[PDB]
């Protein structure tokens, strides 16, 4: 939406360059009385399993960012990575700052921009707020 | 004048004697896992395969100290990373696996890591 | 022009001054006092009043702050554990009413040394990008070299 | 729009105009290239100055690193792009890239190539092997 997510300034002045590491999270921006390396946010995910086998997390595959999905109801072997698994999850409203199931499963939680949704476990109808 | 009671209490001088001392508090089936050697140990073979062969054989060793037959060396300690649970998660055997080579990585290392396949299990 | 130089101890300020005045750099003493000397930069007058920096004395600088026009803060660019220190005491040093409008000049000093802050990093430290009141600047110098010294005198003349 | 971040110095040099930064292919290292004639390398995650490599005496606009050569390339206002190992410090080689001072240089891992991007209206591909 190209909107302005940060401004940054440094007492370095004239940024000439920069460039993006390509398996990411590291930027760096030559200046004229010097060089930053710089390190950007987010190296981890939020997500949380109930006991429903809800377990449920944003972004990724068969869940949007801006809603919320997700299941993961598979038992394969311990020694490798399970899959996805996800069954579909309704309605969200607000962007997952951090996006949890309930530990017993009942709620489901998404936190975001200085508000909690609160969603329903299985049903995810607006609980509360 | 050398040897502290203590953990430390800072800077390298104190630190490399430290890793000497530590060494006499547990002799016992080599260092096992290395202490603060490790620093300058990699420069003692800077040309530069022969580092990671050597590695991949203290990486061998501490996996676990088997039964110790014709080319099953495995020193160090029997439990400090095991071998083989079947709830352990992603496993201990895909490390196991580096070491069975056909050249799978170069050949220095690839002499060392075939020996240590054998002498795991 | 009335400009009025503080500092922690150790900053720099009386070798700026002596720089400035006599282009030379001199053997300093610790200023249990202050020095006081005028200046001339082109066609002005500045009367530099160098308050001594250690604890004893900083307690007296608010003597000094009535009638300034000008603020030069000298910090030690190499010095990490004091910069916190530095900050406290320029932050109140603002809140002053008597220093209400004078210019404020940072030098960020000793930019000769090779794990000098840099001046942008001194600018964060020191919370400068917060003055909205009064006119602000920083400037790396070397008082030894005299790096920056008349890049300040210029920035306050344009007060 | 919100967005997971967190802004982080991880590491900071002063030096004359740094026109190119860089991250090492495959390794923790960033190599910057400054003004100074020369081009800086530092592992701003151990904090250590790995190497640094004297181009020229003038502007090193653009630096690289051919990781897998275990080499840098670097292009300067000696209109030439100069080729160290970053380990056995020395100079590999040194060869005119183009008629003018080398702004980016662009790597390969793949290829034997290095395209150089040059402010004589030119770009010219070298091959690290020949």
């Amino acid at each position: 939406t190209y909107r302005l997510e940060s401004t940054l300034n440094y007492g370095m002045e004239r940024v000439w360059c920069v460039a993006s590491l390509r398996g990411s999270n590291n930027v760096a921006l030559g200046y004229d009385e010097g060089s930053i390396i710089v390190k950007l946010g987010r190296e981890e995910p939020a997500m949380s399993m109930d006991a429903n086998g809800k377990i449920i997390w944003a972004k990724h595959s068969e869940v949007q960012q801006a809603n919320l999905k997700a299941m993961g109801d598979t038992e394969i072997k311990d020694g490798e990575r399970l899959p996805l698994a996800v069954k579909d999850m309704g309605s969200c409203e607000i962007y997952p700052q951090t996006i949890q199931h309930n530990p017993n499963g009942r709620f489901v939680v998404v936190c975001g921009d200085g508000e909690y949704i609160i969603y329903t476990a299985m049903a995810l109808r607006n609980k509360s707020f | 004048v050398e040897l502290i009671y203590k953990v430390c209490h800072a800077n390298p001088s104190e630190r490399a004697r430290f890793i000497r001392c530590i060494y006499n508090l547990l002799q016992s089936s080599s260092p096992a896992v290395k202490y603060e050697a490790a620093g300058t140990l990699v420069t003692l073979s800077s040309a530069p395969t022969a580092i990671k062969a050597a590695a991949q054989c203290y990486i061998d060793l501490i996996i676990k100290e088997s039964d110790n037959n014709v080319k099953l060396i495995v020193l160090d300690r029997l439990v400090e990373l095991k071998e083989h649970p079947a709830h352990e998660r992603v496993l201990q055997d895909l490390v196991m696996d580096i070491l069975r080579v056909l050249s799978t990585p170069d050949l220095e290392v690839r002499k060392k890591t075939l020996q240590l396949a054998l002498d795991l299990v | 022009m009335r400009i009025l130089m503080v500092g922690l101890d150790g900053a720099g300020k009386t070798t700026v001054l002596y720089k400035l005045k006599l282009g030379e750099v001199i053997t300093t003493i610790p200023t249990i006092g202050f020095n006081v000397e005028t200046v001339q930069y082109k066609n002005i007058s500045f009367t530099v009043w160098d308050v001594g920096g250690q604890d004893r004395i900083r307690s007296l600088w608010r003597h000094y702050y009535r009638n300034t026009e000008g603020v030069i803060f000298v910090v030690d660019s190499n010095d990490r554990s004091r910069i916190g220190e530095a900050r406290e005491v320029m932050q109140r040093m603002l809140n002053e009413d008597e220093l209400r409008n004078a210019a404020w000049l940072v030098f960020a000093n000793k930019q000769d040394l090779p794990e000098a802050m840099s001046a942008a990093e001194i600018t964060e430290k020191l919370g400068l990008h917060s003055i909205r009141n009064r006119p602000w600047f920083i400037q790396a110098t070397c008082a030894t070299s005299g790096e920056g010294l008349y890049e300040g005198l210029e920035w306050l003349s344009n007060s | 729009m919100p967005l997971r971040l967190d802004i982080k110095r991880k590491l900071t040099a002063r030096s004359d105009r740094v026109k190119s930064v860089d991250l090492h292919p495959t390794e923790p290292w960033m190599l910057a290239s400054l003004y100074n004639g020369s081009v800086c390398v530092w592992n701003h995650e151990t904090q250590t100055l790995v190497k640094t490599f004297e181009v020229c005496d003038l502007p090193v606009r653009a630096a690289k690193f051919v990781a897998r050569k275990n080499w840098v390339v670097t292009g300067a206002d000696d209109m030439q792009i100069r080729v160290f190992n970053y380990n056995t410090l020395e100079r590999v080689h040194m060869f005119e890239a183009h008629s003018d001072y080398i702004r980016c240089i662009a790597v390969h891992p793949t290829q034997p190539f290095i395209l150089t991007s040059s402010d004589d209206m030119l770009i010219k591909l070298w091959d690290w092997d020949k």
